[PDB]
């Protein structure tokens, strides 16, 4: 990296529908998150 | 009367374990440990450039 | 040829953070992965750094 160059971060958004798993037929109207 | 079967050697070949950090392909890639990704179908990688 | 092959693409968007390098320490940017039949006639008649 030469000096500059605005080193940035690299972002991973993931959908993470959890207790959807483990127990619960979990249902969402859609259009939720 | 002597008579014998002999059994004159055993051979074993030993499995390779071979790690994915050696190769040359390595450069290729990034590798980083993301558990949970079984639990979500959707991704998204964002970087602002 | 090669350094068309060596050459054609983009450089990518990331900064490993550690990076391959060479023992004299210069950086490994490229992979460049081949049939050992072809690795073969390549390194003798080409290639050797």
């Amino acid at each position: 990296v030469p000096t500059g160059s605005i080193l940035s971060t690299i972002e991973v958004a993931s959908h993470r529908r959890l207790f959807d798993f483990f127990a619960r037929v979990r249902s969402d109207e859609n259009s939720l998150y | 009367d002597v008579e014998f079967d002999a059994l004159l050697g055993s051979y074993c070949n030993t499995l390779s374990l071979v790690r994915f950090l050696e190769l040359g392909l390595s450069v290729a890639c990034v590798c980083t440990k993301f558990p949970e990704l079984a639990y979500m179908n959707e991704g998204r990688v964002q970087f602002e450039v | 040829w090669l350094v068309d092959l060596t050459t054609a693409t983009q450089p990518s968007v990331a900064v490993p953070r550690l990076t391959h390098a060479d023992t004299r320490g210069r950086p490994v940017d490229g992979v460049l992965v081949t049939t050992a039949a072809i690795k073969q006639r390549l390194l003798q008649s080409f290639l050797k750094v």
